[PDB]
């Protein structure tokens, strides 16, 4: 059921946030100009020091319309973590059955990292249809519509290698969202919010 | 109850199925209790004469409508059969004496684009719908003379 | 019920075309090139010859996405008709109170037209929120923006007066969808079609 | 076992051919043991309708699918011969009680260089195969009427 | 056996076409356009509508030399129903053990895709000395030189990235033959003839 939900998310929003940041505070002032900027899709860095503390503190943003999930989770340990920690998405760079396991059991939406035709294949053998392109810069556009032919179920979700010129190159592809961040998150918390504005009008014109 | 029979090509099958939808729907609203439809298949237009000649000369119908959509067929010509399809259901008309009735439809120019297999699907429909009345008017005039 | 589905609706498409023919085929080859070119709200005028046989018609594009409604209704005995064959929408120029009661037991969504603040209220008093303005061109935009005041959760879409030029000046005004015809559907099939893809793509712009 | 009859054209034997291989082919991929099928060359389009009819009027065969090759005719006017076989095999059909098909076709425009004759191979291949479905089809309808 | 008698044939003809369309007769203009042009062997993407009905309808070319394939095959029922019609090769987008079983146990030949070092290994061991690079544009003619090296016995196929320009550009890197489409095939028939031309000819210069 999850992952109806959250096809419908993507599809509607299209940007997602890729957040970082070196703190507590500094990670909640850029996910308040990021989402007060039009992005409501946001993803926590689940590799950075307080994460569950960030993804708890930004819950007052879901009544908002804010969607935080937990970003680059690389294990089961940290997905535990991230599901008590709300984090309605769990993704990953790569694909692994444990993490897949548990986040089926939880109820929460998984979305492992794929750059190969063979790895597409096994994630879907597993029940995935939205893979995230975790090598973006390496697997550009071509990629996403090399694969349409054989692989029109599967969507896309690339990761890096997008910047404000490339928006539309992307989703000209097939790209379903794309995982903007170290652009629209990087700089000053005004800098943050008028630049996630630039994006959201330059998707809105595609 | 008077029996109607509708023969149905198909070949572009969503087109012909356009119509007939609509010609049971208009029988209902306008002979609902007083007329049956059946529906029968054959494989595509060029059959539609034998099997409406088999189904008239059955004693089970009042009319038999015939339906198809022909097309201009690209790399083949498609007139020698239009034009045999058409003068076979009158030959069958005549020597039977069953109203058989025709909706078999060859368009002046027809496109494979969305925006032509629409325009059939819709026109297709009302050509149904006047098959309908059709049937209904030209039974009773049958009863009249 | 019908009202939230229809609320929806219009909020999602913007533009709704209103169609008139002197024929039942010009009204199909019209109905197509529109809904062919990205308008999927289509109003019958059901003034016109032919009209229930026009709406039964082009119910086969309703499996499509199209939602075919009754266009300038002007009484109970034409409502009638109209809900026998199809109409999603009834729509009229002038609020009546036997209209609005024979729909209500139908099931069916009615937005009655309006021109002044003592008809604004008179149609909310009846449950109406979303309220066509049958006079455009006389009453502007501005009126839109000066009723969004005492009336903050009345919703119009103008008829008349809306071409493309005006696209999103009736947006930014408060509108929900626009009601353009004799732009939009005047003209050959082919520039019929051509048209109805400028008008969604200004609108999408706003 | 329920015989269908083939009667083929010699003119342009390779493009009849290639239907007649695909239709025997198809025949025992959707009914192999229910059909056989029994092959009749006549010299050309033209005596289609008349070996038809005397084999329809044999008691022998379920159907008869009649196939050829009509082109262009460079000097000469091809338009006469294919209506009156088309029409031919129609009288036939109606009058004898046997589900004559064709795959008679004429070409919107046949050049003779090698690009055509090709294509034409190909076509009459697909051909073939359509009528082997369509006698099967056919043959069910007039069980079930 | 099927291996080295297909080994020849690449080796002999060097260019494959890769044919989609979106009918039966289309599919069957453009196979004989192509061949017409000089192209032997041609794939017949299987995932297209009515894809058995093309391959069998294109067997009357056999005899005049054409090869006939099964393109982007990615299950065992449709290699099922490739064999059935026809098919002399069953290619892949990716390595797949139960296709590479069946394909051997009814003596065709099977070319599976791979793009790393670690997926052409383990398409050695079982037995695929040629394979396809399906991702190209992704992984250029370098991959090809670069993987020379560790696997002289490696021959490859790429598809994608080919067009008339790099031919010989990929030749002059070590492949065996290249999977064009797209440039070969799309077009008018009369196009399409001349474009092979072109391409047969670019390609008989190295």
């Amino acid at each position: 059921e999850a992952a109806r939900k959250m096809e419908e998310l993507f599809k509607k929003h299209k940007i997602v946030a890729v957040l970082r940041a070196n703190s507590v505070e500094e990670a909640i002032e850029k996910a308040v100009a990021v989402f007060a900027g039009g992005v409501h899709l946001i993803e926590i860095t689940f590799t950075v020091p307080d994460a569950d503390t960030v993804i708890k503190a930004l819950s007052v943003l879901k009544e908002k319309g804010a969607i935080i999930g937990a970003g680059t989770v690389t294990s089961v340990e940290q997905c535990r973590k991230a599901v008590e920690s709300g984090a309605e998405f769990i993704v990953s760079p790569h694909l692994d059955e444990e993490i897949s396991q548990f986040c089926k059991e939880k109820g929460v939406f998984y979305m492992p990292g794929v750059m190969t035709p063979t790895e597409l294949v096994k994630a879907m053998k597993l029940g995935h249809d939205i893979l995230k392109l975790f090598p973006g810069e390496v697997v550009g556009p071509e990629f996403v519509k090399a694969m349409k032919g054989p692989f029109p179920n599967v969507k896309f979700v690339p990761t890096g290698g997008v910047d404000l010129d490339n928006v539309c190159e992307w989703f000209d592809a097939g790209v379903l969202a794309v995982g903007v961040g170290d652009a629209l998150v990087e700089g000053d918390p005004d800098e943050v919010r008028e630049k996630a504005k630039e994006f959201v009008e330059k998707i809105r014109g595609c | 109850t008077v029996r109607i029979a509708v023969v149905r090509a198909r070949w572009h099958a969503e087109i012909v199925d356009a119509c007939v939808s609509a010609f049971e729907a208009a029988m209902r609203d306008i002979g609902g209790d007083r007329f049956a439809v059946d529906v029968f298949d054959v494989p595509g237009a060029y059959e539609i004469p034998l099997h409406a000649r088999t189904l008239a000369e059955t004693g089970r119908y009042g009319a038999v409508l015939g339906t198809a959509f022909v097309v201009n067929g690209g790399i083949y010509r498609h007139e020698f059969v239009a034009s045999a399809v058409i003068n076979g259901m009158m030959n069958v008309q005549l020597n039977t004496g069953v109203p058989v009735l025709s909706a078999v439809l060859t368009p002046h120019n027809y496109d494979k684009s969305k925006a032509h297999t629409l325009l059939f699907l819709a026109l297709f429909a009302v050509k149904g719908m006047e098959a309908a009345r059709a049937c209904v008017e030209i039974l009773a005039a049958r009863e009249k003379i």
